[PDB]
């Protein structure tokens, strides 16, 4: 009653984290340009200006200047061999992200339809693994993104921090949801002993 | 007992040293200005011109800029709060040990003395380490003085009595656990 | 030149010791209020 | 987490790997130490191999420099570029009265370069020196807060000679020379 | 003596574990050596101890083997007037 209640709000706050450090371009704080720069030299004089940017997965944008609120498409294909083309194929595509909210998502519904077949015990098991993976699929994508990134300083923003958080709370998920598949089994065992 | 009266020499041995290392002024020897007997709170002089002259250890000299992380070192250092909270729990321990003969039926005094005593230990590791580390961050030789000793002496005593507290706290729940055995 | 360390140089890692001997006489201590109030209501 | 999982899940073996005891099995084997209980399952064992590989690997990288990363005292400084002076204004700095350092601010359009000076005017005492001496050592006895402005030739000499307790941060701001 | 301390005073466990004041003693010696082996703490505060003391043999032992490489291999040191 206590324990699946907390499951349910795990499973949802760990989710909800995590579609928003996806969703949000709030990554990282380095230094960097907005406009493409490749402009053809239309009024030159416009050189790119290095000012305080806010990266995240999918666009970059700007923190300071006069191209303030401008954003733009991280180009991860810039103008090899097998270890930097790969990697930067992954970290473009961030199928680990991504996979990791699917996978959160699909534990949600095992636990969703953990009230429904309650004879049924395996579901909740399934639920289990798919927290356990969206953690592990979380580990790869932080290890991408970081290692991609080292392709001069720079600080971590709250999205990357929400990723991060989603990990922990999706582990934690995991651990009860297979508590409740052993005790479910273990209660199950000690009524048939005693009928036996 | 036995047991209780060593508990009470050790703990007044450990309370007169402690209390002697904070006092006295030959914690080390050192080259500097008043050989030097360079104490926890006044440096004096040795042998020189000037043999008896003593001076108030100024733990914040101007020479710079202060690290907000060596402003707290020298903070901690200059007002010897870790010496001086051993002290403090040295003397706690005493009057729990003290009570304790008065009631005799309690039981959760002698477990709070040995608390006290662990405790106090353990702050006198850390005046050590603050210790050492603020004179490391000073100018070539440097000998430490039997005040020094009288500190770590303390802390072995100190350790001491609080297991012969924690043995005694232990001993008296096991004969409760008899008497109540039938 | 080849230096030897010096507490300085370490006492970071003694103050993090201390540290958990505190945190663990401390989290021992409130098991044992809890066990010690919850036995004089039975 | 997962040697929780792998070990604990399967109903037809009801080992004491718990989630508790899991974490400290973890624990030990990074730290170096030993274990009390060990895996005697096929995937369990799994999980504590790849967990030994991957701590000899992240032991042995650590180890191979722990004293010199504690015995290192690194050179910081406060300020590396002539922009650092114009966000700030806890420091000061000048240049030398009657000189060619001083002309290039006032001449320049340049929003860094023009900044500069307005702090310099209104900077009660005067921050700029007759002589070169007269600047370079004030900032010996200024206890840090007086940065010169001097060419790179002569601040190279006053950095060489004792007591060393000037240098140069960043590069030049413009390039030009005697005659 | 803390780890000691938080494995027998509390009086709601009897001996609940082999953690003495003569066995403890041998417990953290073992672990500073990097050897050991019989008994590891089982209880939560008694965890807390021996990983603390396991972090910090860690940093000292590492430091200690690393430094003593140092001294092994002195470069041959020269007065600064060399010519
Ligand atoms: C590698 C870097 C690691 C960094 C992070 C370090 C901390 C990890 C925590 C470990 C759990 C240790 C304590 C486990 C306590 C288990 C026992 C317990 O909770 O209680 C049972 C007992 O019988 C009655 O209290
Ligand atoms: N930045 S650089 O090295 O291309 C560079 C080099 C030089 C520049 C200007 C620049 Cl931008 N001007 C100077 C000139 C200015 C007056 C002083 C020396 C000549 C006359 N010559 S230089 O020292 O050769
Ligand atoms: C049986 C399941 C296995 C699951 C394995 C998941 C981890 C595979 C590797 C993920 C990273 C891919 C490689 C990126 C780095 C590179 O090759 O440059
Ligand atoms: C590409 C990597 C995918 C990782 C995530 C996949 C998780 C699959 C979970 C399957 C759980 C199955 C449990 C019940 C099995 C059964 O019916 O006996
Ligand atoms: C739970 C009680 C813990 C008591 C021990 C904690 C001691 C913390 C450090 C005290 C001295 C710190 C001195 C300054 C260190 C520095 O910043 O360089
Ligand atoms: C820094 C040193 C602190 C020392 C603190 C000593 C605490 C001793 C505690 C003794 C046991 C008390 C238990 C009371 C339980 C109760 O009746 O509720
Ligand atoms: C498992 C138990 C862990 C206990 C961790 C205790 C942490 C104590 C840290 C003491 C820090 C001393 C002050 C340093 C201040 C600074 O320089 O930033
Ligand atoms: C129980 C095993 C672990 C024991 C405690 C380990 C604590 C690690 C170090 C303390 C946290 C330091 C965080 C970085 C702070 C900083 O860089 O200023
Ligand atoms: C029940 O709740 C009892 C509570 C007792 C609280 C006091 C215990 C403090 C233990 C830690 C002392 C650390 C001292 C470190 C040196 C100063
Ligand atoms: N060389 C410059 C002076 C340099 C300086 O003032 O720093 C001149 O002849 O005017
Ligand atoms: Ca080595």
């Amino acid at each position: 009653g206590v324990q699946m209640l907390l499951t349910i709000v795990g499973a949802f706050a760990a989710f909800s984290l995590m579609t928003i450090a996806v969703g949000t371009d709030y990554w990282l704080y380095s230094r960097g340009v907005c406009k493409t720069k490749s402009v053809s030299e239309n009024e030159t004089s416009k050189k790119n200006e290095e000012v305080m940017t806010h990266s995240g997965l999918w666009r970059t944008c700007c923190l300071e200047g006069n191209f303030k609120g401008l954003c733009k498409q991280i180009d991860h294909f810039p103008e090899a061999d097998t270890a930097e083309y790969f990697l930067r194929a992954v970290r473009a595509s961030s199928i680990f992200p991504i996979l990791s909210v699917i996978l959160l998502f699909m534990g949600g519904l095992c636990i969703a339809a953990s009230e429904f077949y309650k004879t049924r015990h395996n579901i909740i098991l399934s639920a289990g693994i798919f927290f356990v993976s969206a953690g592990l699929s979380n580990i790869i994508g932080i290890i991408v993104y970081i290692s991609a990134n080292a392709g001069n300083s720079y600080s971590y923003g709250w999205s990357f921090y929400f990723g991060a958080l989603s990990f922990i709370i999706a582990e934690m998920v995991g651990v009860l949801a297979v508590h409740m598949f052993i005790d479910r089994h273990k209660q199950l065992r000690a009524t048939a002993r005693a009928t036996d | 007992g036995v047991q209780m009266l060593l508990t009470i020499v050790g703990a007044f041995a450990a309370f007169s040293l402690m209390t002697i290392a904070v006092g006295t002024d030959y914690w080390l020897y050192s080259r500097g200005v008043c050989m030097t007997h360079s104490g926890l709170w006044r440096t004096c002089c040795l042998e020189g011109n000037f043999k008896g002259l003593c001076k108030q250890i100024d733990h914040f000299p101007e020479d710079y800029e202060a690290d907000t992380a060596e402003y707290f070192l020298r903070a901690v250092r200059a007002s010897s709060i870790f010496p001086i909270l051993s002290v403090i729990l040295l003397f706690m321990g005493g009057l729990c040990i003290a009570a304790s003969e008065f009631y005799k039926t309690r039981h959760n005094i002698i477990l709070s003395a040995g608390i006290f005593f662990v405790s106090a230990g353990l702050s006198n590791i850390i005046g050590i380490i603050v210790y050492i580390s603020a004179n490391a961050g000073d100018p070539n030789s440097y000998s430490y003085g039997w005040s020094f000793y009288f500190g770590a002496l303390s802390f072995i005593i100190a350790e001491m009595v609080g297991v012969l507290a924690v043995h005694m706290f232990i001993d008296r729940h096991k004969q409760l656990r008899a008497t109540a055995r039938a | 030149k080849t230096s030897a360390l010096s507490l300085s140089n370490v006492a970071g890692v003694f103050y993090i010791l201390v540290g958990g001997l505190g945190l663990a006489m401390l989290v021992a201590l409130i098991e044992f209020c809890y066990k010690s109030r919850a036995e004089a209501k039975r | 987490v997962v040697l929780f999982l792998v070990s604990r899940f399967s109903p037809y073996e009801w080992n004491e790997f718990g989630i508790f005891n899991s974490l400290w099995f973890s624990l030990g084997a990074f730290m170096q130490q030993g274990c009390d209980i060990s895996p005697r399952s096929l995937s369990g064992r799994i999980v504590g191999g790849v967990w030994w590989f991957f701590t000899l690997i992240i032991i042995s990288s650590y180890t191979a420099n722990l004293a010199a990363f504690l015995t290192v005292e690194r050179m910081v400084s406060p300020i590396e570029s002539a922009e650092d002076l114009a966000k700030q204004t806890e420091i000061a700095y000048g240049t030398l009265d009657s000189g060619s350092t001083k002309e290039f601010f006032r001449r320049s359009k340049i929003a860094v370069y023009e900044k500069m000076w307005t702090y310099m005017r209104s900077a009660e005492p005067s921050v700029f020196t007759r002589t070169t001496a007269e600047g370079v050592a004030r900032v010996r006895k200024s206890k840090g807060k007086f940065a010169f402005l001097l060419e790179s030739t002569m601040n190279e000499y006053i950095e060489q000679r004792k007591p060393c307790d000037t240098m140069k941060v960043g590069g030049n701001l413009d390039s030009k020379g005697y005659g | 003596v803390v780890l000691f301390l938080v494995s027998r005073f509390s009086p709601y466990e009897w001996p609940p574990n082999e953690f003495g004041i003569f066995n403890s003693l041998w417990f953290s010696l073992g672990a500073f050596m990097q050897q050991g082996c019989d008994i590891s703490p089982r209880s939560l505060s008694g965890r807390i101890v021996g990983g603390v003391w396991w972090f910090f043999t860690l940093i000292i032992i590492s430091s200690y083997t690393a430094n003593l490489a140092a001294f092994l291999t002195v470069e041959r040191m020269v007065s600064p007037i060399e010519s």
